[PDB]
Formats: C-alpha cells, structure tokens, sequence
C-alpha cells in the first residue's frame, strides 16, 4: 500500500482519514439500512454526520512500516 | 616446575574426547575467525579466557590443581554454505557459579571474549542449565494455573488494550478513557513504557484516578478488572515506594522493564511481589539492539530462559501470523521453551540441547502490533487458549467511540471460540464465520466496513 | 634469583627508586617547572610516620608539613630557588626538605620530591 | 514534509542526536529520516489522533548529509523537546530515545553516534562522588601516573593464599591491587574471609614501606540487599575503595550505590563488561562515546578506556577524542576524532581513565605518550609471570616508569628514542634485565574492524 | 606578587563593558551615597562585599584565580527628580550558590551590605533567575489545574470567609459556627493567624470538632468542602 | 504583637523600642545551652579576652588549601577560627571533605603548642 518508491499509504495518500460511502458525501441515510433499524433521512448510520472514516491500512500514520500499521516479530 | 614464557592455547584447553557430566553447563557459539589462525586455536582461546587463563604462564597455579576448574572445547562443526563459519561447544564445571545470581552467570560466560583482536564476529545460540543449579532459584511468583484461579476465567484467551498516541493528557482525561474502555467489555488495560513522571503528569494522582475508575467500572458488570501500573524508576527507593503505594490501594498487577532497568532490581521486585501477593508484567525494550543481526549478538531464546529463572508472569513475544514457512518454527519452539516442562532436541526448530525444568511454573506469552477483527480465528488457532491478545488502534479507532469498540472484539472472540468448539475448521472457513456473526450486532458491522477482509 | 631486603628499607614516593639525584638533575626539573608557569614553594618536617583511625575511611595523619616563608610568585630565574634551599638547610639541619609546585587554573599541585635527609 | 523541518532553529534546552542509516534500495533518504524521527517520538505524520495542544511533544529532522566514500550511507539529525524526560533518570532517557527504532523494517541497519546534553538538564544529576583533584589530595600522590595489578589465576585459589600474594605484590612498590570481575562468592571461597585477610595484608604492607596502599573490593551481587550489605562491612573495616560492574548489574543499582558512596566517603571503580556485544560492528549498535557520557552523568571515579597495543581492539584518534570528553570541561567540535557536537559541563568533576589488557615493559614509552600523568596502568600477567617472583616483578615495573618520566622531563623524545631509555636503565637494575630477556618479541597486530 | 596595603574597589569590581551570559544571576538596587564618595566607588563596594573581597589585600588569592568567581557592576543610571539617587546593576556567577536552597541565595545577595557607614539607604528591586538554577527546585506541590481537578469546580472564582473577632470561645461554639457557615453555601473557611494553642483552647479538640462539622455539612449538599 | 500594625494608613511611621518579659513567662523557656561560666570552665582559660580570625578569600578556595591556612594561623597563638557565613556546600568545595581536613589540622596544631583549640 505504498506509492512507487515512497513509504506513503496509497489509499489515504498521506491523510489518515477517507470518505464515508454509506452516505457518499451527505451525512444522511439514503435508504432504510439493516431492517427497520435505520430509516432514509437521519444522519448516515456510519459516519453519523461527518463523511469521514479512519484508513484501514495506515491506522492514521500516513506511512506504512511502523508500530501502528505493521505486525510485530 | 615454573617455566616463564608464552605458549599456545590448544595445548591445555582442547579435549576432543571428553564425556560430559550431568552437573555441567553447556554453550554453543558460531564463530568466524581472522585469516591466519586455525579453528582449534580460536575455540580453545574462547574457553581459556572465560574460565581460568591469561597470556604468559603464572606460578600460583601449581598450588590450586586445575583439571577440576577449567572450561573445555570438545567439538567443532563447519557451517554449510559459508566459507569461514564453524560451531563450537564448551563445557563449564558447576563449582564456578554463585547460587541464585543471573548476573554472575552472564558476566562469566560473556564478559570479554566478544572483543579479541583474533576474531571478527561471535554469536551465542543456546545454553543447557543442569537441574542442580535451577533448584536454587525461585522462578515466577505465581505461574499459570494460580493466576487463572485468582482471576476466575477459563476456556478462552484474555483481552487487553493500550492507550495509543494520547500523551500530554491530564489525569482526569486519562481516567475517563480507562473507564470507558473497561466498561466496554475488555479485561486489562496497559500504559505506555515512556511514561514515568513528567511535568505534565505526575504519578500519584494518575494512580489515584485509575484506582477510582477501576472500582466504578467493576461494579456495573460483576467481573474482575485490572490495569498495569508502571513501576520503573531511577533508584531502588522510588521503585519500592511506588510498589508499596500500588499495594496499599489494592491493585492486582504492576509492570516493569528488565533490559534497561537491570537484573538486580528485577529480582528484588520479583521477591517483593511473591511476598505480598501481586502479579508481574514484563516488557522487553531495546532488545532489537542485540538480537537482530545474524552474525553478531545474542539470540532471544537465551534471554527468555534468563527471564524465566529471574521471575515473571507475562512476556512479549511478537506476532507470528505474517511469518512464511521455514520461519515461525523458531517462534513456535521458543514459545514451547516458555510454557512446557520437558523439551526434546530438534535442530529443525533451532533447539540444540534437551531441557528439563523439574516442576517449574510457566509464563503466558503476549502478542501485539497492528491487529484487527479479521485476524481473530488465525490467532486463536495458532497460540491456543493460553495467551493474551493486545489491541491498539483496532479499539480506539471505531467511528462511534471507545465503548462500542470493545463490543465488536468481544463478540468476534466469542464467535470464534464457539465455532472451534463445534468441529468446524478455523483455518479454511475463516472469513465466513465473522460475516454470520455480523448479521445481529450493529457494532460488529461498521467495524467490518473500516477494516477489509484478508484475501 | 635474589631476594628484596625487607628490613629497614623506607621509600619517599616519586624518584626514590632511581639512582641518587645530582645538583644538575635538581636544576633541571626547577626549569621544567618554570617553563610551564608554575609557582615553587618549600616545606620541612622532622618525621615521616603515618597514622590511621579505627573506622574513618579516607583519614590519615602526617600529611601536612611546615611552610618555609611564602610561595615565590613572579619568579623567572632558577638560581634564586637554589639559594633559598641552602638557607633552609643551614637553619634546620635535622629535618627533611621538600620542593613543591602549584597550578592556579586547576587548583592542584604538580610535582614533589625530597632534596635533603638527616 | 512535516517531521522534516529543513530550517528549524534548534533551541538551547533541546537534546540532539545523530544516527547513521542504511536504507533499503528505492526508499528515498529525506523520507527515511522523517520516519526515524516519527517512529522515535509519536509514530505519525497526520493529525487524525491529536485535536485533543500537541506538536509541543514531537521530534523533528532538521539536517541530512551524505557519507563520503560510501554510496549508501547518510547522517540524520533529530531534536527533542525538554519536557519529555524525567529529571535524574538515565533509564528513562535511554528508554525514550532508543526502544523501538532498531526493528524498523524499512531500514537495514542503524547506529547511534553522539548526543548533546544541555546545561539545563545536567544540573539535576549528582555526578561523580569525588572527582580527580579530591582523590589525588586524599591519596597524597603527585607528579606521575599510578600503577596497579590483578591477581591470577582467576577462580581456584583459597583466601589465605589470595592474601599471601597481595602482600608480596604490594610490598614491592605498586600502589593498588584488584579482584577479577567474576569473583563474588563461590563454594571455594566466600567473601567475608577474603575481606579480612586482605585487610590484614594491607595493614602489614603499609606499616613497612611508609606509603598509602589500597585494594578494590568487588561488590556486585544478585539482589540489592546483599549489595548494600557488602559495602557496610568495607566501611566498618576502614578500606578506601570498592568496585562495581555497571552494564550487567544495571543503571538503577549503580545510581543507588553512587549515592551511598557519596554519603559515606568511599571511592568507586567501574568495570565495562559485555560492552563489546553492543559496540564492535561499524553499522549496528551504540558507540562507547555515548555510554561514557551516560556513566559520567550517573556517577563514578574510574573507568576502563582500553589500550592501543594490547590483545583487545582500539584505535588511536577515536580514543584521544573520548578521553577528553571524559576528562575536560569544555570540548569544541572536531570530526577528525569523532566529535559531532560541542559540549559544556558547567563545572562537573572529571573521571580518571584506566588502561589494561596484555602489556609489558617494552610498552612504557608509548603508554606514557598517549596518556599524560593523569591515568592508571594495570599489569596482571606482566607481574606474576616474572622468572623470580612478585616483589622482583613489581620493582622492574616501577623502575621503567621512573626512567621514562625522568627522560621526558629532561626534554628528550619518546617515540623516536624509547628502546635506548630502557636499554640504558637496564644497566644498573638486575631485576629489569631479567624481564626484558623474557618478553622481547611479543606483539599484537591485526586488521581493525571498526576503522571509523 | 604580594603588596601589603589598602587600595580602591573601582580598580577590579567596575566593568563598564561586560557582556552578561545566560547562566548568570542579575540584581538591581537603588542607592543614595554619603557626601564625599563618587557613585562608581559605591557600586563597586556593594559587588565586592557580597561576592569575594575584604579591605586590605590578602596573599591566598594568587592560588585560586579570580575573574572566574567575582561579582561585577556594569551600569549606573541617575534617578530623575531626586538629586542623590542612582540605579546600579550587578552580575553573579552561577558556581557561587548551593542547589535547592533559598537561604543561601538570600544570605549571599543581602547579608551585610545594608549596614556600611558609607551609604545612607538601599533598596532591592528585582532579580533574574537563570533557567539552570530553577530546575533544581521542586516548586508548588500541585499547582492550579490539578487543584481544580481535585475539587471539581470550574468556571467561577471560589468563595471563603474568616472567623471574625470571636476569641475566648470554646471548641463546640467554634464548630457550630463553622458548620452554619459551611451549610450556608460557601466553599472554604479560615482560622486566625494568632491562634495556635492557648489555655482557653488547645488544638487537638478543635481539630476533632472541625472535622466532625465538615462531614455533616458535606452530607446535606453533595459538594466538597474544606477548612 | 507585630503582624498588622505596620500598615495602618492613619500613621506615617512606627518603631518598636523595648519590651518587658515577666518572670512568670520566662520560666517556660530553656535558655542558653551552657552560658558563660561553664564555657570558661570547659576551655580552661581565665584572665584575658579571647582571640579569633576568619578565613579569606570568601568563595574560591579548595579543601586542602583551606586546611593548610587554619594550621599556620592556629599554630601562631590564636584560639579560634571561623568559616564565612556564606560557606555551606558549593561545587568548588563540599562539606564532608572540609570537616575532615579541618579536624586533622586542629589535632596537629593542638599537639604542638600545648593548649586547647577550636573552629
Ligand atoms: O581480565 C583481564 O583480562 C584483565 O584483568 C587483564 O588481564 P591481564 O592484563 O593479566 O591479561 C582486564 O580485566 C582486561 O584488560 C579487561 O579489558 P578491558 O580493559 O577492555 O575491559
Ligand atoms: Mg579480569
Ligand atoms: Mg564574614
């Protein structure tokens, strides 16, 4: 998950936070998610009004190798 | 008679045919000498300047009788592939060590031989401790079974989390986060190795707030909870004071650093913990400066044995899932060296000598470093239900807060254990079982959207 | 082999194992001292015994002597020092005599040796 | 871009460090330095976790240089704020700077070379118990280097026999004696009898010659209580000096002992054991110039510095540089000896260096040139291996040193004309003649592995 | 090298052109000398009899090296309006003080200079402490933020009251008034500086009664109270 | 008695001059440790005033040098010697070494003259 010859997370592209998909830039449910547990109007069921999410690869680091993105051993 | 002058080493310290005794200590280094010296001289030289030898013949030796006190090289084996590498084997009498001291053994076996102008590199690999030198130590304070009885938790691995990048915080904000995480459903909660006492936060009030949070979190759930408190300091009077206060508040566990603090303080702390009924957690810092390179240093499997005899209950061991075949065999071997009671010889797993522990308790291994929900079944199937799993950014990164973050991990672990207890294979099914459990827990979902599958 | 005599063999620290010193040797160190800008001084005493105490580490008796006149500040020739020694020898003919040096930058002595014995 | 500030004006209360790095193929250099700084301070380049004021708790890279002669080697400079460290604790400092950066998988090797400690942080430590001037004033010895000897064989001798050798060695003309580092308490000899016999020998030897003598008593133990018990007895008997190993024992125990020694008026001698496991390779580990500074901060009076003509590795220039960082007060920057930063010790006492490890009479002229008259020289096998005995062996060692001291002061060279100084002195000394005949052609010359 | 006799102070303790360092302690007095003495001599005399100096030249000084240890007057400014008033400025090396002791600094800076028969008045105005002498002290026990966290009170100033002249009162009457005031709604309650232990009231029983009152006042309101 | 009366504004200045302490209040104090007669009896000196001297320069000297001056001063005929009031414990001289050197000088000086000395 690094750019050509550069320890930088390709997804967040050096940011740590990505965009919400459920609302896709909106912060409002576009359907009734789950089953009667979510409606189509209130805040997104995930970001809950933020359009933001931590990057899965780099847990907010921006780079790869480290005590937050790598295993251990 | 006395003959003043200099002689060779292979004339009194190389014993090709020698039969070892049961009360002996054995070692095994790999060496690479300088151009000019024959391997035999090198090996003999190593043993000579580590037991009883100099460089020019002394007279006070004809009144002590050697042969009874002296180390001996009794075998040399070439290494395949390399052109200038060999494995040596030295034997040490038992009347040369002081009982109950790790410092003496370490300063005798490796003290000044790693810096001679006749070698270019050295590395220690394994050691064999006779069952007559071990019975003089105390060992771990409690062990494995006693700790489980004390905590009243059976059948599954324990869970924990660490306060990740969150420094410069006041004590109250620290306690609030600790309470939230503990109420979430976890068991343990760590601290940060680089946090002892600083201008932005002193130690007494942090202890007070953590102790206040633990009880109030414990009341609502009816389960035993704890938190590791760092006790590393600059002198021996501060460390004892912090341990005594921690006991006074009625906390169940403390934590120490043993590579940068020393063996003497670690032994003193272990004795106190055994005397007063506490648990000890051991963290390994700066270890990578020694055991990383392949042709110089000391392997970690020796430091593990040293830690077992000095005393401890938990120890870090690193993850093993991202290890390819061939490797991870060493890790599985030196985990067995930590948990079992009788280990046989196996060269494919990096074991050089057969080891007997004559009824000494075990040590729980700890795994950590970037892990999420999708790694649950693999870790459950590799280690078994005798370990501690520590989560970092996989708990504080949830988009809904700290408390819902622990519920997902708890649900995933329970689902994996239930699946294992039914006959289903935890290696092939894998990604499939998590999805089914996600279809009745809104908190497991949302988490399975930030962290993707394996493959 | 030979045996080192243990009976009645006292020693007086620096330059006591080398053969006896001559006046040329003497007026050779005084110059070495002067080349490094140090301050000479003389001391005398009638005994050289050392005494200890029961349980006090780092305490010994018999380390202080008596100062002749005052340290020779602003001295640039050796001759003067040699004359002062003859005066001291004439004054008290039954005592030891020592020559010292001083560094005011590190606050410490630099050399010391004996020049007369009873 | 962030953890790399190519303009930051370093303050005067910051701690600076310099690493040498070996990146993997492809990784750009100015990207690895930033990673090293982040993975040492916080572990991030983004602000996703802050917004809770931070920044005032992060390290930053501010310079990068290429190493001349090697195509893959660089030097990185990092600065740390003052509020990250606890006052009066070396354990913390070591844990905070080095404790996670040596496992980074984007690099292949790493080595710490130098560190700069500001005066605002040095004033919170105690330092050496006595120093250099106070010890010389206490012992009443001026004008020449001191002498000493270790006892052999190591392990195997009893207590009566151990004491019979100290006397004969001490009665010959030496000033000090020492126990091997691996001698604490063993089945063949326990400590409380060795102490008594050594004390008796010391008193008997002192009454004879008429000068002050001493012996370094080992106090390393497996627990703190035993270590503190073994020093009160030495205080009771009136002995002047003790010894301790500070790398296999610990920094926490060394600091506790230094405090006790300052409180009760004793002298401390330090031994550097196991150090070769950390500083021998020229591309991984920590240099000794850093451990020496740490010990000077923690507390001690003597320290082993190594020889340059013995059986163990060591290079001239490098040595000449760290002997001043250990003895002097203000040191400027010189990269021809290995100094990367200037150092000010704001009036803190110095530490005496010690040289030992396979040396004999045909080495005095050089040792006297490399070190001034502010050191201690040790000879173990060079004394107990004389064809006659221990007293005849000690006399030969003192005569050589006296001759060398007289020569220099007379204004003659030592490098050019040294064998003559020894040959001329051997004419009137029947003991020095025997020693010269035994060890005439015995030297140690091999290729250096830690060139520079 | 030694010349027995008396000399002036402005010959070794007045350094018009001196650049101060970052590890120095600085002071500032205002002075008014006696008719006869030039201001320079006065200022130099203060610096001398407060660092290292006497009145008749001693010989034991050619073995210690001054310049490293010595105070120095480096500026004098006249006070407008007044006819015989000036401001002086003295610098003190850092190796002259003991770490962690306020008594030593106070006894060194102002010990015997306020009583010389060559001045008529003196007054100290300010001091500059380098950041290398302060790091050796401990400072306040807790501070500001920690105390507020301990008491759990934010946003407004705290309130308190002091027992007015009600001396010759028994312990029980003291505790009753303390309880009434605390229940009223205040936060703190003081004592009286001139009350330690007297025949009409000893200290142990007063402590006991105050402690008894604090808890009972605290129970009814659910807020932290003290005395 | 004095802790608030020196800020009264209705006044311009104030100075306390004398006090009288009744015997019913003085008996609760201990007083001087020994006094005048006991000290003279202890030191065995009667007939004339005593003599003393302080050491200079203040701040700057080592411990060996400090002790070398006490002896020469004490051996000449004085009775007492004193440390400056600002001499406590400083980087240039610690106290535990000063105490030992002073004790040695005192013993050596006492053995010569034949009278009791102190510091
Ligand atoms: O144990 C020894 O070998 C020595 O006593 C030397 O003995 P000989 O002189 O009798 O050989 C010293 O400890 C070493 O020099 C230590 O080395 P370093 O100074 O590098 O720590
Ligand atoms: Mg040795
Ligand atoms: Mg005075």
């Amino acid at each position: 998950g690094t750019k050509p010859n550069s320890l930088v997370c390709a997804n967040c592209e050096g940011e740590g936070c990505v965009a919400c998909s459920q609302c896709k830039g909106g912060g409002v449910n576009l359907i009734d998610h789950f089953n009667g547990q979510f409606k189509a109007g209130a805040l997104c069921w995930l970001c809950r009004g933020k359009k933001e999410v931590l990057c899965g690869d780099c847990n907010g680091a921006g780079f790869i190798g480290g005590f937050l993105s790598t295993f251990d051993e | 008679g006395f003959k003043a002058g200099v002689k060779d080493y292979r004339l009194t310290y190389y014993t090709p045919d020698y039969e070892t005794k049961d009360t002996d200590i054995l070692a095994a280094f790999r060496m690479t000498p300088q151009p000019g010296v024959p391997p035999e001289e090198a090996g003999a030289a190593v043993a000579a300047e580590s037991s009883t030898g100099t460089w020019t013949t002394v007279w006070t030796d004809g009144l002590t009788s050697l042969d009874r006190y002296k180390g001996r090289c009794y075998d040399i084996e070439p290494v395949a592939g390399e052109e200038n590498q060999y494995i040596a084997y030295v034997a040490y009498p038992l009347d040369l060590f002081e009982e109950g001291s790790v410092t003496n053994m370490f300063t005798s076996i490796v003290g000044n031989v790693f810096g001679f102008k006749a070698l270019r590199a050295l590395r220690l690999e394994d050691l064999r401790i006779p069952p007559a030198y071990s019975k003089t130590f105390q060992g771990p304070p409690h062990g494995i079974q006693v700790e489980r009885d004390k905590l009243n938790k059976y059948g599954r691995p324990l869970l924990g989390c660490t306060i990740k990048p969150k420094l410069g915080l006041s004590a109250k904000n620290y306690g609030r986060a600790v309470y939230e995480c503990l109420r979430g459903g976890l068991d343990f909660t760590k601290d940060d190795e680089n946090v002892n006492s600083q201008p932005f936060m002193r130690w007494r009030d942090r202890f007070l707030f953590v102790a206040e949070a633990i009880f109030k979190s414990q009341a609502e759930t009816g389960e035993i909870k704890g938190h590791y408190l760092n006790a590393t300091a600059g002198t021996c009077e501060e460390m004892m004071k912090r341990a005594q206060f921690a006991r006074e508040l009625g906390m169940p566990i403390v934590m120490h650093d043993y590579l940068t603090g020393g063996f003497t303080a670690n032994t003193t702390l272990a004795h106190y913990c055994r005397d007063n009924g506490l648990l000890l957690h051991i963290h390994r810092a700066m270890h990578a400066v020694i055991d990383r390179q392949r042709n110089h240093g000391i392997h970690f499997r020796v430091l593990a044995k040293a830690l077992r005899m000095s005393g401890g209950d938990h120890i870090h061991s690193g993850t093993v899932v991202g290890k390819l075949e061939g490797e991870r065999e060493v890790t599985l071997g030196f985990v067995d060296l930590l948990r079992d009671d009788y280990i046989e010889k196996d060269r494919s797993r990096g074991i050089y000598f057969t080891q007997d522990w004559v009824s000494m308790p075990g040590v729980l291994p700890v795994a950590s470093g970037g892990i999420h929900v999708w790694h649950m079944p693999a870790l459950t199937e590799i280690f078994g239900d005798d370990s501690v799993l520590q989560f970092g950014g996989g708990t504080l990164g949830h988009p809904w807060g700290n408390a819902p973050g622990a519920v997902a991990n708890r649900v995933a672990l329970e689902a994996c254990v239930q699946a294992r207890n039914e006959g289903r294979d935890l290696a092939r099914e894998g990604n499939d079982i998590i999805r089914e459990a996600s279809k009745w827990s809104p908190e497991l979902a949302a988490a399975c959207e930030v962290w993707k599958e394996i493959k | 082999m030979q045996v080192w005599n243990p009976i009645d063999n006292p020693k007086f620290e620096t330059l006591s194992y080398l053969p006896p010193l001559t006046d040329n040797q003497i007026a050779r160190e005084i110059d070495y001292m002067l080349r490094n800008k140090w301050i000479p001084c003389l001391e005398f005493d009638p005994s050289g015994t050392i005494t200890t105490l029961p349980g006090q580490p780092g305490y010994y008796g018999g380390r202080y002597w008596t100062m002749w006149k005052l340290p020779m500040f602003g001295c640039n020739n050796a001759g003067y020092v040699l004359r002062e020694i003859e005066h001291c020898k004439n004054a008290y003919p039954g005592c030891f005599i020592r020559v010292l040096g001083f560094d005011n930058i590190r606050q410490v002595q630099c050399c010391a040796f004996i020049v007369h014995k009873p």
